[PDB]
């Protein structure tokens, strides 16, 4: 067995030793068993099965990413979503556009919403400071 | 024995008072309205087999007698340390606070725990409910304070999302 | 007057007064029923005299001595009402029992932090027996917060040197607990009198690391401290 | 004033102390949770640099614009700040440390280009005059990856398209609890990272298809990891900055409980007896 | 006199749901002034909307109040009160606009109004 | 208050908003006339309506004006414009 | 005494815009108070700054305090002063520091008691 590591940016996916995998390569389909030389290879969006010691067979799903593989040590730096080149310049272009009109999108923190407004309410014209002796 | 206010009461010896012209006290309540309640509530009593007898004559020796009384009072705007209300909450041997915001909610009868309080405690309660009653008042005063930090938390710990609603099944 | 009488025999007396504000009360109600121009807040106006001729009477003497322990109430939790205010003048010590102190199993609620007397200076106790009880309660107002930082971020944000002071603390906030003779028919165990220079023992020992190798229970409701480790021996 | 305005007041003041403790209890646990999503994202950059290091200096090199230092004509910076207020001296610190260091730059004629992650350096630089060209808000306490890829892909484009010669990220670093510190750190050309390969002469991979055309590509996964790193730090550091500063807010409350509770008697008893001489010397 | 016993079920649950509904909205406004309408879910926006409807037609205008405005009063009964209440919560009326329910007196004129509007 | 008690109306002036600037310092929030509209020309009758729902709607979002930073740009108007009309 | 027609424009100015101020700097004092001044806008922190010298530039040194203090005593003509406070309102002196104008006499004496800070 090796041990396979398949992280994303955020977290980590997979993790633990494994007798084989079988990977959609850019170049082609590919397949690692134990001891493969080193390699370095991009892959494309589809599934990956993992054979887990002992037979236990499954398939996880990644978005692209990047494989590289060591003698005895293997992962796959995968991403969170699919990447391409026309995919990306629409977030360019939206993000570009956002900058030159002001449209500030707002946070979705309900609870600091809701304990901002009470606090902001709560505090309103207290006049403590005035009242309490207190000189500052 | 009930008294309906205990709080009407001594507004009347208040009126009856000044038209005597006595000299008046805190809040124009006479000099002394505390020994107006206190000799009022200390009648309610528990007394024992030898005082019955000797009244009695001697009629009637196996018991005891007893008078336990439930004064009422109101207060403004939920203000227990109004000097008629802070009077009487130190005569007698505990009070149950009936909150106005629980009972407009629908939570009926209003009893609000941690404020209420019976200080002469399990001597009284029948041995089933002493035993299955037991945790109960703390339970809720607790769950009553985390219902309240339960509105600005989301996400809570699944440890406290289990009190949370347990306390409120009980409610 | 009856304790003036023993004390005349040249006895130690001790007159305990279950609630001194109910006795200024009386005294503004008599006063209203003799007419007499209201004072302060409603109350009598010869408030501080009525007070100060019984507390003055309640002294030691060449002859014998009275002590005087006095329940208090204080109005609308004011410290500043007259009657407080008028007592206050009068006490030396003032010990306070705390509900909190006693949720924990610790008789008697003496709440060590506010609890206080005007004995407590080196000129009259001596300086050990000062310094021993400002670091007691220096410990456990430390204590007070590190148990803070603990509720809200865990014990394992603590430094490791607070990790001992919140060991110490423990062991001292169980030391000020003792079996009293009368607490038996709760507690079964029998009771301990404790001579003062023994607590100053415990408790110079307790402060300083004498005694950390020996677990917290050993001195919970133990009495003296060398009965403290006769009873880790067994634990 | 008065006592029944004065009781009002108290009562607002120790209702303001129950909002403070229980913000103060909400951030100490997402600071937790973001402190746990920071370490999650540590493998991935990790292992990408040795990745790089061994592609572009180790037994052979291949030569990426990104890798090698160029005159600096005008400078990049992307901004991460929060997204909600009450973090005390956060977003300020960075801000001021920020604006003395493109002052120092454009004392030497070069110009700056700024990327603005969160709302709140975007409404300040949007009125100190900065120059923003790129922006994303709203993220959060949910930072997710593909929401930064638009501001970066501007700030990468604009790099190898010519129009910068360095790149900055600013943003907090978390390093307790109890302290946070603003820091502006380089991010192109990329740093070196004591990445010696002198264990490999042992190998070296195969390519498929060409060694190139994947270093560029890890180049540019490598700079988004570190921009989404970032983003992250500096949402655990709000986090901690906001519990510490609800705190001091508890503690400032019921400091001034006290002092509205003295003010408070003085009227009661100055009510009392006000209203009892009236009654007893307007009698006969 | 507001229990089922003397007032009806239906009158009953007419004024709770009211209340409740108007409760909710007060909920809701410290939400809408910071992270603005369009963050609320779906079943809120709806209770907003219901309740800001429900907080219009309370109004009426009086028979007396016509030296004030000049607009003509209004009688409505508790059948129609009751009947329109109902209507506004359970949904029927999301077709209208607000302000075909300011001033208008019983429900079916609501209908008349927003066909003016 | 028995000579609030016997008139028709009340001008509350008030020092916290003499003090800032806004002078006459009348308190339009607690002010109150009883004849109302009777006593108006139709055209301040009708152009006055406005005002007061300004002011109304300004005073029950004033309480935000020290967090206005944060605020929903849809009542950041509505709280720009009660103090343009203050 | 304190119109437009007794004391010019420019003095009956200066004082209502320090009256503004000061008044500005009061409602402040609850919110610095609770949640402390970083809360504050950029806008607000430097109302605060502002009311904070104008505090101190009031303070004046007596010639006949010179028996508590031994500082001597300054005379500052009318000029002088609605000179020196339209100085700190329009910001022209915010590179000082506060101790800079605490128990001085004309505005030049803050600048130069800057100097040796």
């Amino acid at each position: 067995t090796y041990h396979l590591d398949v992280v994303s940016a955020e977290q980590q996916m997979f993790s633990g030793l494994v007798e084989k995998i079988q990977v959609t390569g850019s170049e082609g389909e590919l397949g690692i068993y134990p001891g493969h030389a080193p390699l370095l290879t991009a892959i494309k969006p589809g599934m990956i099965r993992i054979v887990k010691q002992h037979g236990h067979e499954e398939f996880i799903y990644l978005s692209g990413g990047i494989l590289e593989v060591q003698p005895g040590n293997v992962t796959v730096l995968a991403d969170t979503a699919i990447r391409g080149q026309d995919l990306d310049e629409a977030r360019a272009m939206e993000a570009k556009r956002k900058a030159e009109e002001h449209i500030s999108s707002s946070h979705g923190d309900v609870d600091y919403a809701q304990a901002s407004a009470e606090l902001a309410k709560a505090i309103a014209q207290l006049r403590v400071i005035e009242l309490t002796k207190k000189a500052m | 024995i009930i008294y309906d206010d205990l709080s009407k009461q001594a507004v009347a010896y208040r009126q009856i008072s000044l038209l005597l012209r006595r000299p008046p006290g805190r809040e124009a309540f006479p000099g002394d309205v505390f020994y107006l309640h206190s000799r009022l509530l200390e009648r309610a009593a528990r007394v024992n087999a030898e005082y019955v007898e000797a009244f009695t004559k001697g009629e009637v020796k196996g018991k005891t007698g007893s008078l336990t009384a439930l004064p009422i009072i109101e207060t403004q705007a939920g203000d227990v340390s109004a000097f008629v209300p802070t009077n009487v909450i130190s005569i007698t041997d505990g009070q149950i606070f009936l909150e106005t915001n629980l009972f407009n909610a629908g939570i009926r009868p209003a009893v609000n725990p941690g404020i209420s309080v019976s200080r002469v405690g399990g001597a009284a309660q029948t041995k089933i409910m002493k035993k299955l009653s037991g945790g109960i008042r703390t339970a809720l005063a607790q769950y009553r304070e985390l219902a309240a930090f339960s509105q600005f938390a989301s996400d809570l710990d699944d440890a406290t999302r289990k009190q949370l609603d347990h306390g409120q099944k009980v409610t | 007057t009856m304790a003036e009488k023993f004390r005349d025999e040249g006895r130690d007396v001790l007159l305990f007064v279950d609630n001194i504000y109910r006795y200024t009360l009386a005294g503004t109600e008599v006063s209203a029923l003799l007419g007499r121009m209201p004072s302060a807040v409603g109350y009598q106006p010869t408030l501080a005299e009525e007070m100060g001729v019984l507390q003055e009477r309640i002294t030691s003497t060449k002859t014998g001595s009275i002590t005087s322990v006095q329940a208090v109430y204080v109005p609308a939790d004011d410290l500043t009402d007259p009657s407080p205010a008028t007592t206050f003048a009068h006490l030396d010590a003032t010990v306070v029992l705390s509900r909190q102190i006693a949720s924990l199993g610790i008789y008697p609620a003496v709440d060590p932090l506010d609890s206080t007397s005007r004995q407590l200076d080196p000129l009259v106790v001596g300086q050990e027996h000062y310094d021993t009880a400002r670091g007691v309660q220096s410990i456990l107002q430390r204590y007070q917060e590190l148990k803070d930082i603990i509720a809200i971020l865990g014990m394992d944000e603590l430094s490791e040197e607070d990790k001992l002071v919140v060991a110490r603390a423990r062991k001292i906030q169980r030391f000020l607990s003792q079996p009293f003779f009368v607490a038996e028919v709760f507690t079964g165990s029998p009771g301990k009198y404790v001579s003062l220079k023994d607590t100053i023992r415990g408790f110079k020992g307790i402060m300083e690391g004498e005694y950390d190798h020996l677990p917290e229970q050993a001195f919970y409701m133990v009495g003296s401290i060398e009965e403290a480790v006769e009873k880790a021996k067994k634990l | 004033a008065g006592a029944k305005d004065i009781r009002s007041k108290i009562a607002s003041v120790q209702n303001t102390q129950k909002i403070t403790k229980a913000m103060e209890m909400v951030a100490a646990s997402k600071m937790r949770k973001s402190q746990d999503r920071m370490a999650a994202s540590r493998p991935y950059a990790e292992t990408m640099r040795k990745v790089i290091g061994h592609l572009a200096h180790g037994n052979l090199e291949y030569k990426h614009p990104y890798l090698e230092d160029r005159d600096v004509k005008r400078v990049g910076y992307l901004v991460v700040s929060t997204d909600r207020g009450l973090a005390g001296g956060l977003n300020i610190n960075l801000f001021k440390k920020l604006l003395a260091e493109m002052k120092t730059w454009t004392d030497k004629g070069v110009q700056a280009d700024l990327a603005m992650i969160g709302s709140k350096g975007v409404s300040f630089f949007n009125s100190v005059g900065g120059n923003v060209v790129a922006q994303v808000t709203g993220m959060g306490d949910n930072p997710s990856l593909s929401e930064l890829i638009g501001p970066v892909k501007v700030m990468l484009q604009a790099y190898d398209e010519g129009r910068l010669d360095k790149l900055y990220i600013v943003s907090n670093k978390f390093i307790n609890t109890m302290s946070q510190v603003p820091t502006i750190s380089q991010l192109l050309p990329l740093p070196a990272s004591d990445d010696d390969d002198l264990k490999h002469k042992s190998w070296d991979y195969l390519y498929e298809p060409d060694p190139k055309a994947l270093l560029d590509t890890l180049l540019r996964r490598y700079v988004e990891s570190q921009v989404y790193q970032g983003v992250v730090e500096n949402l655990a550091s709000e986090q901690a900055a906001r519990m510490v500063a609800m705190k001091a807010a508890t503690d400032n409350g019921g400091s001034l409980i006290k002092e509205l509770q003295l003010v408070y008697n003085k009227a009661r008893q100055a009510s009392i007896t006000q209203e009892l001489t009236e009654i007893v010397s307007g009698a006969a």
